[PDB]
């Protein structure tokens, strides 16, 4: 017998202060008991488990469905935390094309890696006796049990330690681990590739690991985690938008799942309205009628999902490009590619939850998201194609009160373009009328007034019902913008209004702010000056709006 | 050569912080560095039984193309037991010049407590999560951990004993991996003395706090005032009245009586000139009742002024500034706001380390996603302070300008 190399055990403990599981065994039928006795007999004959005496005080329930199913939920609750290395699956767009790719599934994955002997006593389980007229048969696991908390992590680390020297002495191949399957890829000739696959099967056999003796039953295309992997391209598994007479909540969440999933390769997928119908519902069976915006959006989705689209693999020798397009209502879409019309992947970005916003901020956020995703997938920041003029970005970041930055990018003239809709003046305007505005409201009756007085003797006071102080300050500025020429100075004491306008929004929740924006867009020059209230500053008439 | 027992605070587990994505060049640099360190016993590979993790990335310090390994030990530092203390040298900020030295290598010759090593675990990530991440844990004192200068304090005292006995006029301070050496010599004599101390440390950053002062509130001196000029003056004075008690603005607001155009020139009455002069005299004095409390956090606010100019204030209570400043240095960051902000944060943190011996909590005028996407690209210090993000434009921006 050729000496099998031992696999180093991973020292495992329980959570601090906790003890092993002690759960009462369930009564089983005589048929199930016989089945479990046969299965456990064979497993003991193989070495996966071993019989134990009555000294072991721990127990974990067992079932038969025949196949044995040990319910380790209690031991999982009581087992220490492990370093789970599977967090975020590899994205197909990050893979690099290989001439040959082979799949090797390892038989008896967990049942070939030994378990820490000082921990085996916590895996104890008992098989009930026929009519329970004898003590049940007590067993404990000698290898990683399927369903235990630490089986995937320990299996992955052991497989990594085994595959380390082979990967070191074979730099011309790439190996990838995923559950009980290994994916090897290389650009060598098919003969050299199959040869090195044989060498890998041998190197794994030196540790007692069995690979498919037959030809590997998995051949391209590979169906993996909703993906289709082909020798030269990748895509998502078929996305079918169903025809429904009425759409319920679960149908709409299925639809937004298929659309969110399909959006990573199908460009232009929009999900704003269909997900907007789910706002504050929290009812899985509630039927929600579809708005016309959602029906037209669904028609555009069916038009995009008409025929299959594929993505290419990553070529590290070519530059990485990401182009962004604005879609409206806070929706953005992007393609990441290296050659024109041949996308690596696609995606979308929806604006965050905010009361005020503008397009430049949203474009910046989208660029940051794409940057992080690209560093994840490809390990580098792509060059950007953005629908915004260089001069627009320069004016924005040079005049913005916050720090902001975009990585290397170039302008692409693909409408709609992102632009600055208004710019406030830095110094007061000579020859322009000066509007001193103010607004006030009563906290009880919700009655208020908003108005202005100007240097030319122009005045206005408007009464308002169902209003607040902030609303009357915004309304006062709005009136000043309504009744002034193309150039105007405005003096206010509202720190709230100045805080809104200095954030430079082009779209808001409050229709009042949106009207202020529409007025600013029409002006030539607007200078907004702030003064403290109640300081006896003439012109700023707080008593004119408190009557 | 003998390990000192180190534990965590009662009731606190080890740090379990997610490792953020790194570029390919940084991953390669960390692989090379960590391989070299593993060959030297400074770190060792760990198995999946270690659930703890601390972020790690790579930088390139000043005047060097070699990559350096930086570990974000912030969580481990706040979860590590308090080590005890040496009173802060109040004369370090008074000295004419100070030079910062990196003494991190000296930490790697002292072994780390055996049972504490599992808490220093870090992970070199992989691109696209293809292969598992390379996990390491430290066997010696790691750079960036607060326990490394606390444990090495005795050895550092023994090494620096001859030099401190040789020059009683040279002040020596230590914070994390940095050694601050202050004196009053000439720049050439200071550089030769620094080479003397660095070879003295071998066989075993010009910074001038004297050219730094606290900044007063200044008012304009004009011959003709417009309505806008007086309105801004009254706004700034009303703001300063929160700091200085005797500020009075009624005689200047008396000039704004009537709705006048913003560009109209207004002459100052005698009462207004007297009021403005009294306000100047009040502003010339320091702030009433401003003290430092070592039990409280330091807060640093930064305002972007444009044209590469930045203003900052370090305080503990609102309107009680312990330090104010204006960083306007231009060093290869003319077209990048984030790089400017990051160098500003590093400089302010260094000043705070010199003055009080600890780092402040920053309030950054930047969106969380932008800063968290780009700040590691321009970081060159061995420590990392805490920060939060201000999303509403502060009105007091121009009152510090
Ligand atoms: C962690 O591994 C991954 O997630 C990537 C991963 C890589 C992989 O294959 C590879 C193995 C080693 C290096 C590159 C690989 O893909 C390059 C791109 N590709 C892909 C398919 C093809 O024919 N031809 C190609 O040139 C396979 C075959 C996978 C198969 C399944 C399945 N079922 C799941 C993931 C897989």
């Amino acid at each position: 017998m050729v000496p099998i190399s031992p696999i180093e055990t991973v020292p495992v403990k329980l959570k601090p202060g906790m003890d092993g599981p002690k759960v009462k065994q369930w009564p089983l039928t005589e048929e199930k008991i016989k089945a479990l006795v046969e299965i456990c007999t064979e497993m003991e004959k193989e070495g996966k488990i071993s019989k134990i005496g009555p000294e072991n005080p721990y127990n974990t329930p067992v079932f038969a469905i025949w196949r044995k199913l040990v319910d380790f939920r209690e031991l999982n609750k009581r087992t220490q935390d492990f370093w789970e290395v599977q967090l975020g699956i590899p994205h197909p767009a990050g893979l690099k094309k290989k001439k040959s790719v082979t799949v090797l599934d390892v038989g008896d994955a967990y049942f070939s890696v030994p378990l820490d002997e000082d921990f085996r006593k916590y895996t104890a389980f008992t098989i009930p006796s026929i009519n329970n007229e004898t003590p049940g048969i007590r067993y404990q696991y000698n290898v990683l049990p399927q369903g235990w908390k630490g089986s995937p992590a320990i299996f992955q680390s052991s497989m990594t330690k085994i595959l380390e020297p082979f990967a070191a002495q074979n730099p011309d191949i790439v190996i990838c681990q995923y559950m009980d399957d290994l994916y090897v890829g290389s650009d060598l000739e098919i003969g050299q590739h199959r040869t090195k696959i044989e060498e890998l099967r041998q190197h794994l056999l030196r540790w007692g690991l069995t690979t498919p003796d037959k030809k590997h039953q998995k051949e391209p295309p590979f169906l993996w985690m909703g993906y289709e992997l082909h020798p030269d391209k990748w895509t998502v598994q078929p996305i079918v938008l169903p025809e429904k007479d009425s759409w319920t909540v679960n149908d709409i969440q299925k639809l937004v799942g298929k659309l969110n999933w399909a959006s990573q390769i199908y460009p232009g997928i929009k999900v704003r309205q269909l997900s907007k119908l789910l706002r504050g519902t929290k009812a899985l069976t509630e039927v929600i009628p579809l708005t016309e915006e959602a029906e037209l959006e669904l028609a555009e989705n069916r038009e995009i999902l008409k025929e299959p689209v594929h993505g290419v693999y990553y070529d590290p020798s070519k530059d990485l490009i990401a182009e962004i397009q604005k879609q409206g209502q806070g929706q953005w879409t992007y393609q990441i590619y290296q050659e024109p019309f041949k996308n690596l992947k696609t995606g979308k970005y929806a604006r965050m939850r905010g009361a005020h916003t503008n397009d430049v901020k949203q474009l910046t956020e989208a660029v940051q998201k794409i940057t992080t995703e690209s560093i994840v997938i490809w390990g580098k920041t792509p060059k950007f194609k953005l629908p915004i003029q260089k001069e627009t970005w320069e004016t924005w970041w040079t005049e913005y009160w916050q720090a902001t930055w975009i990585p290397e990018w170039e302008f692409v003239n693909t409408p709609p373009l992102v632009k600055l809709w208004y710019q406030l003046e830095k110094e007061p305007i000579v020859g322009a009328e000066t509007f001193y505005v103010d607004g006030a409201a009563n906290r009880e009756t919700k009655l208020g007034k908003a108005g202005y007085v100007t240097n030319k003797g122009r005045q206005k006071v408007v009464p308002l019902t169902n209003t607040t102080n902030q609303k009357t300050e915004l309304q006062a500025i709005y009136l000043a913008l309504q009744d002034s020429g193309l150039e105007v100075n405005i003096v206010t004491d509202s720190q709230y209004a100045l805080g809104i306008i200095q954030a430079q929004p082009d779209k808001s929740e409050s229709e009042l702010v949106n009207q202020i924006i529409e007025q600013l867009i029409k002006k030539e020059k607007v200078y907004l000056a702030w003064v403290p209230a109640h300081k006896g500053i003439g012109g700023n008439e707080q008593v004119d709006k408190l009557v | 050569i003998e390990t000192v027992p180190v534990k965590l605070k009662p009731g606190m587990d080890g740090p379990k912080v997610k490792q953020w994505p790194l570029t390919e060049e940084k991953i390669k640099a960390l692989v090379e560095i960590c391989t070299e360190m593993e060959k030297e016993g400074k770190i060792s590979k760990i198995g999946p039984e270690n659930p703890y993790n601390t972020p790690v990335f790579a930088i390139k310090k000043k005047d060097s193309t070699k990559w350096r390994k930086l570990v974000d030990f912030r969580e481990l530092n706040k979860r590590t037991q308090d080590f005890w203390g040496i009173p802060h040298p109040a004369g370090l900020k008074k000295k004419k010049s100070v030079t910062v030295l990196d003494v991190g290598d000296a930490y790697f010759s002292v072994p780390l407590d055996e049972d504490f090593r599992k808490y220093t675990a870090f992970t070199i990530p992989s691109i696209n999560n293809e292969t598992p991440g390379i996990r390491y844990q430290y066997n010696v004192l790691p750079q960036g951990w607060k326990g490394s200068p606390a444990i090495f304090q005795s050895s550092m005292t023994k090494i620096l004993e001859p030099f401190k006995k040789q020059n009683p006029d040279i002040v020596i301070y230590q914070y994390m991996d940095d050694l601050y050496v202050g004196s009053d010599l000439e720049i050439g004599q200071h550089r030769t003395k620094i080479e003397e101390l660095r070879q003295h440390l071998l066989r075993w950053y010009e910074l001038h706090p004297d050219k730094w002062t606290v900044q007063p509130i200044v008012l304009p001196e004009k011959d003709s005032w417009t309505v806008n000029d007086i309105q801004k003056l009254v706004g700034k004075l009303n703001w300063a009245s929160q700091i200085y008690p005797g500020i009075k603005v009624r005689q200047l607001s008396k000039l704004l009586r009537g709705t006048k155009a913003l560009t109209e020139v207004i002459p100052l009455t005698e009462e207004a000139e007297l009021e403005l002069a009294e306000n100047r005299e009040i502003l010339k004095e320091p702030v009433h009742g401003v003290y430092y409390d070592p039990s409280k956090d330091l807060i640093a606010e930064i305002q972007k002024q444009g044209q590469g100019q930045w203003t900052y204030q370090i305080y503990q209570e609102p309107f009680k500034n312990l330090k104010t400043g204006k960083y306007a240095r231009m060093r290869g960051a003319h077209t990048n706001d984030v790089k400017q902000l990051t160098e500003a944060v590093q400089k302010i943190t260094t000043e705070s380390i010199v003055i009080w011996g600890k780092t402040p909590k920053f309030k950054l005028p930047i969106q969380k996603e932008t800063w968290e996407t780009w700040w590691t690209e321009y970081w060159q210090a061995t420590w990392i302070p805490e920060w939060e993000f201000v999303n509403t434009p502060p009105l007091v921006k121009l009152w510090y300008q």
